[PDB]
């Protein structure tokens, strides 16, 4: 697949509590994308498994249902437990066993001794769709929001807080990440989480509408 | 608050009036299901160690008091909670883990623990709230042949991460030859047998070892412990008890804008600023109640035991308990007369008060 | 850095320099002479109404107890260096209907009786310049109670314990004390100073200043329409200085915020859980059974009451400072108001 | 030591306040300088006649 | 050689920050005064300064105190000398006697003391079985190292709490006498003063 290089344009901040705090400057340590980052992206018209780097931050500025599914895990070819989510137009699919993935794993729009199985609403719904995976203390959590984007060449300008969406006790070991595209060109841009400190704003309406880093530029340091 | 007997002229701050709650609420979601604490406690076998199995437990109202019933226990290791208070709080989510270990090695399940089991099999994180029974199974778990239904890892490339499972089997390499599947010369199997046998000595015993493992109420409660609810009243001073935090307070309604993953609201000081009712989707904010400063205006006690009382930056409309309005709060007890004398007794914004002939009496002025 | 201007004086044994004219000029000196005056509870600050901790903060003595005497003597203190500069006139002199002078202006430094707070117009432009942080002093709990927009800092201190006392002598009276030394600078001279009231024209007066200086007293008799004008430009100056630049009153703004600094560092510090579980109280109370909540509060009470020593302790050592602001402000309303004053850049 | 930094970060604000109180005495300090010795406007010179 | 006092201190934390003025611009200021008040007189200090011969500066300065300006006149060779017999009495007390300098070398005393003591506190256990933090980290689980770094943390901010609080006081003191040198740099060198014992 073709891979182009681009900038994150402060972009990948998530609701790190489940706390409301309305017109108050609140300073986190967790696992965030930096600001200004080097994010790749990824044209699929043709593919190995990409890292799963301590987190991983996901956007996909197309349309319809095109995109859907996700495979983590460390091995994928058996012999070892993967993580596998299924979107359709009703459900989502969660399952933790051992699979069968072969080297191109694609769903046909027209498998072991295992444990974890989860049924849920569906994850997806000028349509600009960001996603964060991170894999803490055994839990696997997912946070995402959708956006209107005017220009689908670059990430946008601004701030979208990400509100948390499932938390799993998936329990896994994962190292590799693949993506599943429906067969009957999506093009999506993939980041890598690091444990930084953000100063995050939130406003009187207890809306996140602003964030520092702390190791960016010196400024950021003396803003911390 | 002087420590005597004998006071002199003056102002002095002697304690603070608080207004006392008249009521008392409990708020606790409408649930009617009991948690199957008891198919969990007993199996006719347990799960082994490196494939221990995690059962979760939701939306059911849980008596811990019954677990006592279901096995011959002592050891209900707790750390971050209390085993005797986990009726009176709830959580979000109940996990069970249940395996079968050697007596030996039930030391290693707890936070910031290493060694065989709590770094090949089975860890638990530093930050773990929840809790431990372990209970000695020599009746069920034991064979004067061996038992070989229980296998544990040796060794593995690297150390586990808390709750994390590998059942995986293959056979270990330490050094260049591959194994190839063959269990040669550096090329061990990783899985190997505690092999029970009932005359072995009191550290070498099977125990059974079921982890519950709690999380807190950052989320929707589901698991409660036993408890009624109680119907909701506002603009009054009681003591609520919203999903196991107490406090006291004035519950009000709410112009917050709450997103619908939250529940709680949290002041700059991390206390709890406004609330979500767990059985309607209401949310109220927590008022402290009337609180506020006394001082005792006084002459000498060899003058007169007459007192003036100011309560501080409030109004004569706040205080549950001559009437004049100062700006420092008002005062009871002293006249305000539209003469200015000489400061004897300083109260506030520029009002004073005096033991005066006009029968002697206290009398406040400008 | 530059140290200043280069020159090279002319020495000569047998040359001198002698001035030929003059300037009169105003300047402004500007000095704090009282703070905020604040009390704590320590038992709602510490443990907020929570009978045990209450149970378990009576075994620390009498802590509370000398921290409350400390409270209390800075508040008495700073009343006492407000009267001690400002209550220094015997009687309340007033200025007469007649408003000639020898043609000196003196319109925008007496008061106005147009508007209630009888303030002149200098002191207007003092108090609006400095920004208050609308403290304690004014009553808010009818306001803290309506939840209008977002939880104030105010309001969030107060929950906590920490109220702010308002002072004896208010600003109308701070005002009528000021016109009384005023008037009875530019009615009587240094005579109201020393004894009562003598009357004297306000040009002879100014020959009698000029006396004192080493001028003799016909330069002001031939020039008193120039110096007349001289003071006048002066004070527009001294007006339009205080209209433009903002910047000129940064002592007073600076206790302001350091008094509302302290306050908001002693209630952020009740988030902290200095090694306990958590520093909510209750949560401790409902999740541990007596000897572990009895641990944890213990650790609490500890951290809270070492916070609450060291804003006290930085409270003494402001207020020693203020005190010593406070007697130069009363010396220089003693020497340079009531009388005239032969030291050099005093 | 991060261990020790992760315990130390329990304690809020006392690092901030022991900073702040130690860059106030270090202004002072050029503040008092400043105020005895730089009273002169201008740098004045003796002649070389002395 | 061995380890100095100075990089123990500098291995801790603790760092000396200069001062905004250097010692060259001190005497430049010093100069200046010196310049201004020979030349001048006192008319430096209320604005331009004006050039006056120093005898008539000096009678200036004698009908200052009471003494008509003839006596100078009259005396002036005899006052001269006796001033720059008092000069070198100044310059001879100096290069002799060394112990009159001993306020501002207790300023420097203190200040060396008070770093020291702070780096001398850091051997302290404060009740914990060992005063070095990674031999607790090293010889313990995670909650007993917790426990005693808990001590040592306590410990540590109490004594640069006790360091904050005495440098607080003698900045106090040290600023009432910097206040007063400013008081005696104006009114002693920039004027003549008739205040007694001032
Ligand atoms: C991102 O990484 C690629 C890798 O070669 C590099 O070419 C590109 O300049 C980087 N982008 C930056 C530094 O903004
Ligand atoms: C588990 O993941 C880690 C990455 O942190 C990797 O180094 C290790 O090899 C993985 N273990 C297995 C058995 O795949
Ligand atoms: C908060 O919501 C209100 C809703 O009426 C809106 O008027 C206000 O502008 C919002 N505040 C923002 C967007 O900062
Ligand atoms: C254990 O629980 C089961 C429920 O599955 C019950 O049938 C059985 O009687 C119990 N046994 C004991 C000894 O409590
Ligand atoms: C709990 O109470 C709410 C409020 O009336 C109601 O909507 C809900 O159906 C109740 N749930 C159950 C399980 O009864
Ligand atoms: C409190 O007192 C003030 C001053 O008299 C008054 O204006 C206000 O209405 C009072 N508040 C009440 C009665 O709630
Ligand atoms: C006075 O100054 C002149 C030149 O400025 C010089 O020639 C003369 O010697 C001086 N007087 C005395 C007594 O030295
Ligand atoms: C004094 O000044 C004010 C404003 O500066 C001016 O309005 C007034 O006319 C002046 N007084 C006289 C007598 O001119």
């Amino acid at each position: 697949r073709t891979q182009s290089y681009t900038n994150s344009f402060t972009r990948g901040v998530y609701y790190p509590d489940k706390v409301f705090r309305s017109s108050v400057l609140h300073s986190t340590h967790d696992l965030f994308l930096p600001f200004f980052s080097n994010v790749t992206w990824f044209h699929a018209i043709h593919n190995p498994a990409l890292p799963f780097n301590d987190g991983v931050y996901f956007a996909s500025t197309e349309k319809s249902n095109i995109i859907r599914g996700w495979i983590f895990g460390t091995t994928l070819d058996s012999k070892t437990q993967s993580l596998l989510i299924v979107n359709n137009a009703t459900n989502v699919v969660i399952k933790v066993c051992e699979f069968q993935f072969c080297n191109d794993p694609f769903l046909d729009v027209y498998a072991n001794n295992c444990t974890f199985e989860y049924v849920s609403q569906p994850f997806l719904m000028k349509n600009l769709r960001e996603f964060v995976f991170k894999n803490i203390d055994g839990y696997f959590k997912i946070y995402s929001k959708h956006t209107p984007i005017n220009l689908e060449r670059d990430l946008p300008q601004g701030f979208s807080a990400l509100e948390p969406l499932v938390d799993l006790p998936i329990g896994i070991n994962i190292t590799r990440f693949q993506t599943l595209l429906a067969l009957h060109a999506a093009a999506y841009y993939v980041g890598y989480l690091q444990p930084r400190t953000f100063l995050l704003k939130y406003n009187e309406n207890g809306t996140i509408t602003d964030a520092v880093d702390c190791a960016l530029d010196p400024l950021s340091e003396t803003k911390c | 608050t002087l420590k005597s007997f004998t006071v002199e002229k003056g102002i002095y701050q002697t304690s603070n009036f608080r207004v006392q709650p008249t009521e008392s609420i409990v708020r606790f979601p409408n649930i009617t299901n009991l948690c199957p604490f008891h198919e969990v406690f007993n199996a006719t076998t347990f799960a082994s160690v490196y494939a221990w199995n995690r059962k979760r437990i939701s939306n059911c109202v849980a008596d811990y008091s019954v677990i006592y019933n279901f096995a011959p226990f002592f050891a209900f290791k707790c750390y971050g909670v209390s085993p005797t208070k986990l009726n009176d709080l709830c959580f979000t989510n109940v996990y069970a883990d249940s395996f079968v270990i050697r007596g030996n090695e039930v030391s290693q399940i707890a936070p910031g623990q290493t060694g065989n089991i709590a770094d090949y099999n089975y860890k638990l994180p530093d930050d773990f709230t929840g809790c431990v029974i372990a209970w000695n199974s020599n009746k069920l778990d034991s064979k004067p042949s061996g038992n070989y239904n229980y296998l544990y890892r040796l060794l593995r490339k690297s150390k586990l991460k808390p709750f994390e499972r590998d059942i995986s089997t293959e056979i270990y390499q330490a050094g260049n030859k591959p194994c190839n599947g063959v269990a040669g010369p550096n090329c061990y199997s990783p899985l190997q047998s505690y092999g029970f046998r009932p005359t072995y000595g009191v550290g070498h015993q099977p125990y059974r070892v079921v982890v519950l493992s709690f999380e807190l109420l950052h989320a929707p409660a589901t698991v409660c412990g036993p408890k009624k609810s109680t119907n909701l009243v506002k603009n009054k001073c009681v003591n609520f008890n919203f999903n196991g935090l107490t406090g006291t307070g004035v519950l009000t309604e709410s112009n917050k804008k709450f997103l619908p993953f939250q529940q709680f609201g949290r002041d700059i000081a991390d206390t709890t600023d406004a609330v979500r009712d767990p059985q309607t989707l209401e949310i109220l904010d927590i008022t402290p109640c009337s609180f506020g400063g006394v001082s005792v205006i006084t002459p000498g006690t060899n003058t007169s035991n007459q007192v003036a009382v100011l309560y501080q930056g409030v109004n004569c409309t706040e205080v549950p308990v001559n009437v004049f309005q100062t700006r420092a709060g008002c005062l009871i007890g002293a006249e305000y007369v539209n003469n200015s004398y000489e400061c004897d007794i300083p109260i506030g914004a520029g009002i004073c008060a005096s033991y005066q002939t006009q029968s002697q009496s206290i009398i406040a002025y400008t | 850095m530059s140290l200043g201007a280069e020159n090279s004086v002319a020495y000569s044994n047998n040359s001198i320099a002698i001035p030929t004219n003059f300037t009169i000029s105003v300047t402004t000196e500007i000095l704090p002479v009282s703070m905020t005056k604040t009390s704590v509870d320590c038992t709602m600050y510490i443990c907020g109404d929570s009978t045990e901790c209450s149970n378990l903060l009576l075994q620390y003595g009498s802590f509370c107890t000398q921290l409350k005497r400390a409270l209390t003597g800075i508040a008495v203190e700073q009343d006492k260096n407000t009267q001690e500069v400002f209550a220094q006139v015997k009687q309340i002199y007033k200025t007469p209907p007649i408003k000639y002078f020898g043609g000196f202006n003196f319109s925008q430094i007496l008061p106005d009786p147009s508007k209630p707070s009888k303030r002149s117009f200098i002191e207007d432009l003092l108090f609006n310049k400095v920004t208050l942080a609308d403290a304690g002093f004014i009553k808010q709990y009818g306001d803290c109670l309506g939840d209008i927009a977002a939880r104030d800092l105010i309001c969030a201190q107060k929950f906590n314990g920490l109220t702010v006392l308002p002072p004896l002598l208010t600003d109308e009276m701070i005002a009528q004390y000021t016109s009384a030394l005023l008037a009875g600078t530019i009615t009587s001279g240094w005579t109201f100073g020393a004894g009562a009231a003598l009357q004297i024209p306000f040009a002879m007066q100014m020959a009698y200043r000029f006396n004192g200086i080493g001028v003799t007293q016909n330069v002001l008799y031939e020039n008193q329409k120039l110096i007349a004008n001289q003071f006048n430009s002066a004070i527009g100056k001294i007006q339009d200085s205080l209209s433009s630049t903002a910047s000129a009153l940064g002592k007073l703004q600076d206790v302001v915020n350091h008094n509302a600094q302290a306050l908001n560092t002693l209630v952020k510090q009740l988030s902290s859980k200095f090694g306990a579980i958590s520093s909510v109280l209750n949560d401790i109370l409902s999740r541990l059974d007596k000897v572990e909540a009895e641990v944890q509060i213990d650790r609490l009470i500890t951290g809270r009451l070492q916070s609450l020593q060291t804003y006290v302790t930085q409270q003494l050592i402001r207020a020693a400072e203020i005190r010593a602001s406070a007697n130069l402000a009363a010396t220089k309303m003693s020497e340079c108001v009531l009388g005239q004053s032969k030291r050099v850049d005093f």
